């Protein structure tokens, strides 16, 4: 309502046209006041379900109590105590570093128990030495491995077995193949930790499946969809009060290792290493003209963008380890991976209603001796023998991916043959 | 549906006064007034009386 | 999104903007790319831009 | 420019102003991404909880023993063989006193709470009229089970009684005359899930400190938030009871859960009372005449205004319950005022109200005097005039509050006497 003009004459038909322009816009302007209200109700639903997950993948007060067995040896909980007492009680608990042989590169997991592996897991931390040096609160620590540990989900394959195997093996390589040379401690902290949460939460299915099922995932990110989801719930669970192992440090350290994760994390990615891996026999051909080992060293240990191109290649080289085993744990493991693959076939073939391709077809399930032959000239071979020809003490992965794969040929070869000698009649 | 059993039962009384072409019920809930001769004096009044200087006639 | 906006914002004001053409062109707004990209300009293959 | 002639000030000003109102306009667009990214950020986030509050494949196999009888997984059983390998599973409504008004849960593991909770359907007749399958009723109880959390009090012992306690009333106080089996089904169904997620604090604490729930929704917090997580939870295949239901009845199942969920706030006991004391007194008029029965079950504000107090009194049954029973749960249930003083103390440096912090434990006797005076007397004295079958509840809460009465004052005396003589 408009109440009296400065001139002193009666409005006319001017101001009305006037007058009624402004309020057309302004009626029109009410989208934005909805759009926010709309977005801020989201904002609130999106929080209220980040709670609910975060309660179920954390240790209560009960779980604990099975780790560090306080509230027996002391009365008070395990908030309530020095850190100095706390070391005490661990020591006594823990697995020792030569009764499970965590130092070789022929470990096999399966026989000890899922809660063995959290403590050899807490274990590593301290062979490394940098619980001391950055003060990381010891409760902490156990906190945040049980958590870890139950959030991977419950599948064939992209078990937590396979998180602590990832995890064990780059540490053997950091301590075993003396690549810790080239790598300050803070380097290492953040190796080993994003180690163990490359698959944290894989639901048992690739990248194709997710861009043919139309799967919100494939609509947030547009390249690399899995990868780029098993690093935003890891920064996720390690943000927060009593799970977070980096509140010691600094602003520049903890800038240093956030931006140091993301790589190793997304570099697990098949599809990238296939384009930037020439660029790795590159500097495998720069070592050799040097003079001597520890001159190397010296030159390699300070240029900043070739270190980075070799720890996204250790990443690739840990993530499929499980190639290099005797032949006792390989016979078994390519069983469980064809599992998922069975599966995942079952599920296109079910719902989207398409024919599955001949890898993961169940029906044709004799020829699996054949395809991972392949699979050895296709990817392993190569990754192995660069690796053998820069440093001399990671050659018996190569010799025993050699020895697998003459087992693997020769049981393709009787395959062959019996079904030629079958079309005979 | 708390609001609606006290008139179903008797309780009180149904709703007379005017409607807006749509249905609703015409009650204010605000009202932002300016005043532009000697002071600025602009306002803002969180819920309106029965008789404000604007609403009244 | 932008492009639907700006094609029906600009097609209805033909008779008031007596012109024979006009034209309008959309820039790109990446300021930092991954770092994928980066490498294999600091380890000697694609010289930098230049433009 | 369409004359021949130049382009000039005014023609600088115009197309000036134009792109100066597209240049401001790109505020639009750029909220359309925003949206779109938050709405696929929730569904991801969303879907990441239904896969820890459900019962997978395994774990199943504790209940429904097809691998070892038949030798073949569930979802390839027919609605035969199915119900006659959980025949013998089940327990027997006899033996356990399911249907009286002592039962007691005290000597009982939690797996068996989810086999009498699948019991009580079939006591119903429900299963069979309306055709809902098996695997699906199985796993709804076991997510539901696996649904609420840990706390001292508010845990799946909480979510048992206050169901066995309305399946009692609607099979022996004889209220079932005035609701039709649908509407038996969706009270059965809704009381369990009443108290869902619960974090364990009211809805005071909810509002000081700002949680995205004060938000979201405006009055009554939390009991929205059980209601939406419930109906959640229904919305799924595997898990949804309701597939074989028309519109019709699915939507007056839904409008009558939602009813019923939202009237178990004690804010909104207060103000309907006196409804309800006059809808017990007009049905005296109607004398020499139990065939009254609401008007031949035709009126539906009243079968509407009977159900909120029958949820407020299913609520509140612990109070009637033995004394042996009644001795223990008070301290569960004064614990967590106990534990959320200490929250509220820190986090907020505020002085508790004196019935959260501990330094009164001793004065627990005299409040719990004043609760059944105050809130949980008036509702068991109607219903036993309401119905006489109902009357062996009524006595409880009396036997129980005499005890209590008798406690305090021998507290009183120690704190009586100490005083004077020093
Ligand atoms: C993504 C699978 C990673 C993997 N880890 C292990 C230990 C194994 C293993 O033993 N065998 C296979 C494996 C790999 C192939 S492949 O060479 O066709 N391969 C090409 C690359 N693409 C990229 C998405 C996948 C398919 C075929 C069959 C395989 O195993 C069948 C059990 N894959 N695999
Ligand atoms: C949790 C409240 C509901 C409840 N269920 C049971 C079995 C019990 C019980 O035994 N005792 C109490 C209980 C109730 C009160 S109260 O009367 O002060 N009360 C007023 C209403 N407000 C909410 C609006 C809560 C506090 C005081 C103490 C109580 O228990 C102390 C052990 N409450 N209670
Ligand atoms: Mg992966
Ligand atoms: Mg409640
Ligand atoms: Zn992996
Ligand atoms: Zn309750």
């Amino acid at each position: 309502t408009f109440y009296n003009r400065k001139d002193g004459k009666p409005f006319d038909e001017q101001d009305e046209v006037l007058m009624e322009s402004l309020t057309q816009f302004l009626g029109w302007s009410v989208l934005n006041t909805d759009t926010y209200d709309k977005m801020n109700k989201l904002e609130n639903r999106k929080d209220i379900a980040q709670d609910m997950v975060l309660y179920h993948v954390r240790c209560d007060r009960e779980e604990i109590q099975l780790i560090l067995p306080t509230r027996e040896r002391l009365g008070k909980e395990p908030a309530d105590c020095e850190e100095d007492e706390l070391g005490k009680i661990l020591k006594e608990v823990l697995p020792g570093p030569a009764k499970f042989d965590i130092y070789e590169f022929h470990f096999s997991d399966l026989e000890c128990t899922e809660l063995e592996l959290v403590k050899c897991g807490i274990q590593m931390y301290y062979e490394l030495g940098v619980v001391r040096k950055f003060q990381i609160p010891q409760e902490v620590l156990v906190r945040f491995l049980f958590s870890v540990s139950k959030g991977y989900r419950r599948i064939t394959y992209h078990n937590w077995r396979h998180g602590f195997n990832v995890a064990q093996t780059m540490f053997t390589l950091l301590m075993t193949g003396k690549l810790k040379s080239y790598y300050t401690d803070l380097e290492a902290f953040a190796m080993v930790t994003a180690g163990l949460c490359h698959d944290i939460d894989h639901r048992g299915t690739n990248n194709l499946y997710q861009m043919k099922s139309q799967n919100p995932l494939a609509k947030l990110h547009g390249s690399s969809i899995l990868e780029r989801h098993h690093l935003e719930f890891g920064k996720f669970l390690l943000s927060e009060e009593t799970l977070n192992i980096y509140q010691n440090l600094n602003r520049r350290q903890h800038e240093h290792v956030i931006h140091l994760m993301d790589i190793a994390i997304i570099a697990t990615d098949l599809a990238l290493y296939f384009k930037k891996r020439t660029m790795f026999q590159k500097i495998v051909d720069e070592s050799k003209n040097y003079e001597d080992r520890k001159s190397w060293v010296e030159y390699l240990s300070l240029e900043t963008t070739r270190k980075e191109i070799v720890m996204a290649m250790m990443m690739t080289a840990c993530d499929l380890s499980a190639i290099t085993k005797p032949w006792e744990v390989q016979s078994k493991v390519a069983l469980l991976v064809a599992a998922e693959f069975w599966e995942q076939g079952d599920l296109e073939r079910t719902v989207l209603d398409q024919q599955p391709i001949p890898m993961m077809d169940r029906n044709k399930a004799a020829e699996l001796p054949k395809l991972q032959v392949g699979f050895i000239d296709f990817v392993c071979t190569f990754v192995y023998k660069e690796f053998s020809r820069f440093h001399e003490e990671i050659l018996p992965m190569f010799d025993r991916l050699q020895n697998n794969r003459k087992e693997w040929k020769a049981l393709a070869d009787e395959y062959e043959a019996k079904v030629k000698a079958l079309e005979e009649d | 549906f708390f609001d609606v059993w006290p008139v179903l039962m008797g309780e009180a009384q149904a709703y007379s006064g005017p409607r807006t072409p749509d249905g609703r019920e015409i009650l204010f809930y605000k009202v932002i007034d300016y005043i532009l001769h000697g002071k600025e004096d602009i306002k803002v009044i969180p819920s309106p009386p029965a008789d404000h200087w604007a609403l009244a006639s | 999104d932008i492009e639907r906006q700006f094609h029906k914002a600009l097609y209805t004001v033909r008779a008031f903007l007596n012109c024979d053409r006009y034209s309008v062109g959309l820039l790109d707004m990446t300021k930092q790319k991954e770092f994928f990209d980066v490498w294999p300009v600091l380890m000697g293959e694609a010289p930098p831009y230049a433009g | 420019r369409k004359d021949g002639k130049p382009f000039d000030e005014m023609d600088e000003t115009l197309m000036e102003s134009l792109t100066q109102f597209l240049g401001w306009s790109v505020l639009n667009p750029d909220t359309y991404e925003l949206m779109n990214k938050l709405e696929n950020r929730k569904d991801i986030f969303q879907d990441m909880v239904k896969y820890h509050v459900k019962c997978d494949n395994e774990e199943i196999q504790t209940i429904l023993k097809t691998r070892e009888v038949y030798g073949k997984e569930p979802w390839e059983c027919e609605e035969e063989e199915l119900a006659e390998i959980l025949q013998g599973e089940l327990p027997d409504a006899d033996k356990y006193e399911i249907n009286k008004f002592h039962f007691s849960d005290l000597p009982l593991t939690e797996l068996e709470l989810v086999k009498c909770g699948i019991q009580m359907y079939y006591e119903l007749k429900v299963v069979d009229k309306f055709h809902i399958p098996q695997e699906a009723l199985v796993r709804f109880m076991y997510s539901l089970s696996k649904g609420y959390r840990r706390i001292t009090y508010h845990n799946w012992r909480h979510g048992f009684n206050v169901g066995q306690t309305m399946f009692s009333l609607l099979v022996t106080g004889k209220l079932k005359r005035y609701f039709t089996d649908l509407e038996a089904l969706a009270m059965v169904t809704a009381a369990f899930c009443h108290d869902i997620d619960h974090r364990g604090t009211n809805n005071l604490y909810q509002m000081k400190s700002q949680n995205p729930l004060a938000k979201l929704h405006g009055s009554s917090i939390l009991e929205r938030h059980h209601l939406e997580f419930g109906k959640t939870l229904l919305r799924d295949e595997s898990l949804n009871i309701f597939q074989n239901l028309n519109r019709r009845q699915h939507e007056h199942a839904i409008h009558m859960m939602d009813i019923a969920i939202i009237a178990t706030d004690l804010a909104l006991y207060f103000k309907k009372r006196t409804m309800f004391q006059k809808i017990v007194d007009q049905s005296k008029t109607y004398e020499t005449q139990q065939e009254w029965t609401q008007y031949m079950m035709l009126d539906q504000t009243r079968k509407e205004i009977v159900m909120a107090m029958m949820m407020t009194a299913c609520d509140l049954s612990a109070i009637t319950k033995p004394w042996e029973v009644q001795s223990k749960v008070a301290l569960l249930v004064a614990a967590e005022f106990w534990e959320q003083g200490d929250l509220e103390r820190t986090v907020l440096q505020q002085n508790p109200i004196p019935m959260m912090d501990r330094n009164k434990a001793d004065e627990l006797p005299k409040l719990q005097v004043g609760f059944i005076d105050f809130v949980c007397t008036f509702v068991y004295k109607e219903f036993s005039r309401f119905h006489e079958e109902i009357t062996p509840m009524l006595d409880g809460i009396t036997n129980n509050r005499k005890e209590w009465k008798a406690l305090a004052d021998e507290y009183e005396t120690k704190m009586k006497g100490l005083e004077e003589e020093k």
